[PDB]
RNA sequence: GCGGGGAAAGGAAACAUCUUAGUACCCGCAGGAAGGGAAGCCAACAGGGACCCCCUGAGUAGGGGCGACCGAAAGGGGGAUA
RNA sequence: CUCGGCUUAGUUUUGCCGGGGGAACGCGCCGGCCACUGGCCGGCAAGGCUAAGCACGUCCCGAGUCCGAUAGCGCACUAGUA
RNA sequence: UCGUUGCGGGUCCGCUUACCCGCCGCAAGGCGGGGACAGCGGCAGGCGGGCUGUUCGGCUGGGGCGGCACA
RNA sequence: GGCUGACUGGGCCCUUGAACGCAAGGGGCCCAGGCGGGAAACCGGGGCCUAGAGAACGCUCGUGCCCCCACCAGUGGGGGCC
């Protein structure tokens, strides 16, 4: 932790406090209005810098619809490579039941509900997951494991 | 079917035409009586009993007549933005039934309004009957429904002592009739 | 300007050139169930000033000429603009 | 140590199958029936009873059987019964004037919807937040400041 | 604390919808607290289980000259428990 | 149900008030984000009460990186006084 | 226009008891006139500076008029 | 004389906007589809070149064996992307 002197300490004896002599420190006119205003008239050049040309889209307008969140699954996927790390830790503590001669993990008790295919699987694994991507099923099956799709 | 079920027929479709003939004469008298009048018996007996009326000493049934329609919204007489200048169609968040109960309560100071119900309509007026109870009357005070309005106190030493005794006797009974089954 | 009533035009659906009948574009009727119309009628209720802007000064002399080209083989419709000029005469 | 009922957290569609447990309001009548009690007897023993709940969980039944044996053998002391111990009804004055009659309750919205969704509740809730500057009322226009700042910093 | 009546200034760099704000203020009515409270509930085929208040959900859904700006609820954790 | 209006995040979908129309009955009725139909699920409105846990500060007690007689409450005093 | 709005006879006629207007009466009620009209409430169209809120742009050899050297 | 390229789906660059941020509009070079003229080369995404040019919200039309509408399925209706 480092501590620094407040700017007011430096500004004593400076008449203007960093606001200049010409364009001094005034009220909301010095901001071009109160709040997030002006973006279509005098701050339109700020919209053109950051937003879509022609439409100024993110600043103004509508695009698409929202699928209602109360009827949409909130996904918590895990990659195959990250899963391989997880089972290694789980095995050391003894949380893995090697039920069938192979390590058995089920994603839902681990807090995940989908399996993705990034990374590498280095052990044969039985994975109980509601959803698994195409490469996840292949990579798990290439290591001697298997994906089992449960029904929500 | 109680007689009260049959009494309700005059405010249903089967009896409306006969009831509506009767009210055309009755309302002539009610338009000339005082705006708030105490009546011996409720006009809709089955409805009054559902709302807590009983013919005990200290139960007051009052008939209230008031002018229907929207409340007397005033046109503002100083500067307003246009949204705040309208008059027609603007009503109160109070119903006329609540207004009737409040006016009845002013005529019977110290009494508590229990409930009210609609009786009749005419072109200008609406008629309600309001049930009021005197919380100072011994008959009223001990009534199981009216005590909720008039107040009720049971000492903690009474309920707690009774509950502690019941718990102690239950444990002894369950020792004989339940402990073997639990351990079996 | 005069314009033909029938032209030979590329049809994207047929993936070939076919004869197309030509007609003026006519805007459809605003339907009261359109979401913007539902919102407007809601906004129009109650007291207040007129709630929305309404243009008073107009500057265009002519509108853009819009023509509907209907494929005579499959019915595919291409609506194209010929630019801002006076109404064409379909010949 | 009087057991606490264990119930399942309702599994939403949003959860995607992940489930968890929580402490329930009370033991269900089905669970009490398996240990030979009704709602009244269980309440006299100090147990929380939930007659609304339909589920029967074996872990709840097992906890009840273990604790009942301790109580019936004199090893555990039941707490006070889970029944009212005081009766405190105050005399009411001006029910009609404060909107507490049925007509007032209707106009306040309490017949058609929950207390939390009535308009007077919304007025009072927001007034408190603004008075204390709590949560989102510490900054007026917070949503628009966030929205514009996200566009600029995520462009 | 409960019910009702109910603005404008200012903001939107003008201004009327809007906001400010169901605020200021006015009228009525209570208590040592008030109001709320015991499923014509919520959920989604898995289950919660009266109510109020605190933390969160969340400035999310949604409302809005779709502008300024406004803004939940269910669920989860607690206080307390009838 | 319909029309007008206030309100609400409530949006073809919040609550209510007013004008007009207006049910059924447990073999019934109500809810499941536009309406209707079928299925499934959840319930029983239009009557009343209810402790605890939550707001406040005339008042009492304690505390203080607060002020120290132009400060700090308008008032350290024969101050809401002259 | 919806309601108040009822009763007889073939949209029309009549009636009075609603409702309205006046007289008498402390009140009760009586008398006369009008009469399902009018009046009153809701909804809808018109007239509506009577009243409320606002807008009445810019450049400019000062402003104004002009012009558009405003795209 | 023969035609409709004033074409469908896209990309890159120049200018508007000097070096130096920044709309719409306009122009140029191409790739793919399918054409017109021509023996062929080649040319045609309007006019020999430099002017005739319009955001958000809203509406409307075209397009798709198109996506969504709150427990599930269906009908009407609504919304969405281009
Ligand atoms: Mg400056
Ligand atoms: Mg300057
Ligand atoms: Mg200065
Ligand atoms: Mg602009
Ligand atoms: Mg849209
Ligand atoms: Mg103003
Ligand atoms: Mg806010
Ligand atoms: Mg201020
Ligand atoms: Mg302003
Ligand atoms: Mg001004
Ligand atoms: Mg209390
Ligand atoms: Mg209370
Ligand atoms: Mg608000
Ligand atoms: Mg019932
Ligand atoms: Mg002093
Ligand atoms: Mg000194
Ligand atoms: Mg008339
Ligand atoms: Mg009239
Ligand atoms: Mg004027
Ligand atoms: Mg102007
Ligand atoms: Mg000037
Ligand atoms: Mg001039
Ligand atoms: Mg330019
Ligand atoms: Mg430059
Ligand atoms: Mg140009
Ligand atoms: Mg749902
Ligand atoms: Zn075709």
């Amino acid at each position: 932790v480092r501590r620094f002197k407040r700017a007011t300490k430096y500004r004593r004896g400076s008449r203007t406090h960093g606001w200049g002599r010409v364009g001094q420190h005034r009220k909301s006119g010095g901001s071009g209005g109160k709040g997030m205003v002006g973006f279509h008239k005098h701050k339109w050049s700020l919209v053109m810098k950051y937003g879509e040309s022609g439409t100024g889209w993110p600043f103004y307008g509508k695009h698409g619809f929202k699928q209602p969140e109360t009827i949409s699954v909130e996904w918590r996927p895990i990659n195959v490579g990250r899963l391989a790390e997880l089972v290694k830790e789980l095995r050391e503590r003894g949380e893995v039941r090697e039920e069938e001669g192979r390590l058995v993990v089920d994603l839902l008790k681990l807090g995940y509900n989908k399996l993705l295919g990034g990374g590498h699987m280095d052990v044969p694994l039985v994975v109980y997951t509601p959803v698994a991507s195409k490469a996840a099923v292949e990579k798990i099956a290439k290591a001697g494991g298997e994906v089992r799709i449960v029904s929500l | 079917p109680s007689a009260y079920q049959y009494m309700a027929m005059w405010y249903r479709k089967v009896g409306r035409e006969v009831h509506e003939r009767l009210m055309r004469s009755v309302l002539i008298k009610w338009r000339k009586e005082p705006a708030i009048v105490r009546v011996e018996r409720p006009f809709r007996l089955e409805r009054a009993r559902k709302l807590g009326y009983k013919p005990k000493q200290g139960v007051v049934v009052a008939r209230v007549r008031l002018i229907r329609g929207p409340f007397n919204r005033r046109r503002p007489d100083s500067g307003r933005r246009p949204k705040r200048m309208g008059v027609y169609g603007i009503t109160a968040w109070k119903s006329w039934r609540q207004v009737a109960e409040e006016r009845a309560a002013r005529k019977f100071p110290g009494l508590e309004v229990l409930n009210s119900y609609w009786v009749a309509d005419d072109g200008i007026y609406r008629y309600f009957e309001v049930i009021l109870i005197d919380c100072n009357q011994p008959t009223i005070q001990r009534d199981p429904l009216y005590s909720g309005i008039c107040g009720r106190e049971v000492p903690r030493r009474r309920l707690a002592r009774r509950l502690r005794e019941r718990q102690r006797k239950l444990i002894e009974h369950l020792k004989k009739t339940l402990l073997p089954k639990l351990k079996g | 300007m005069k314009f033909p009533k029938s032209v030979n035009m590329y049809c994207p659906r047929c993936n070939t050139y076919t004869q197309h009948s030509v007609s003026n574009y006519h805007g459809g009727q605003r339907r009261s169930l359109a979401e913007g119309q539902r919102r407007y009628e809601r906004k129009l209720k109650g007291y207040g000033s007129t709630p929305k802007p309404k243009q008073k000064r107009f500057a265009k002399v002519n509108k853009k000429v819009t023509l509907v080209f209907t494929c005579t083989k499959c019915g595919y419709k291409i609506v194209k603009s010929l630019g801002r000029m006076k109404k064409v005469e379909l010949v | 140590m009087i057991p606490k009922p264990v119930v399942q957290v309702p599994r939403s569609i949003k959860s995607g199958g992940v489930t968890k447990w929580k402490e329930g309001r009370g033991f269900s009548l089905g669970e009490l029936k398996e240990v030979g009690l009704n709602a009244e007897q269980a309440r006299l023993l100090g147990l929380p009873v939930d007659t609304r709940r339909d589920s029967v969980w074996p872990q709840n039944v097992e906890a009840l059987r273990k604790w009942l044996i301790e109580v019936l053998e004199g090893k555990a002391t039941p707490p006070e019964p889970t029944l009212p111990k005081v009766v405190k009804v105050k005399r009411k004055r001006g029910r009609a004037f404060r909107g507490l009659t049925s007509a007032g309750r209707r106009s306040r919205g309490l017949i058609s919807t929950r207390f939390r969704e009535t308009h007077n509740y919304k007025f009072k809730k927001k007034a408190k937040e603004r008075r204390l500057k709590k949560r989102h009322e510490a900054t007026k226009g917070l949503g628009n400041v966030l929205r514009i700042s996200r566009i600029i910093n995520e462009s």
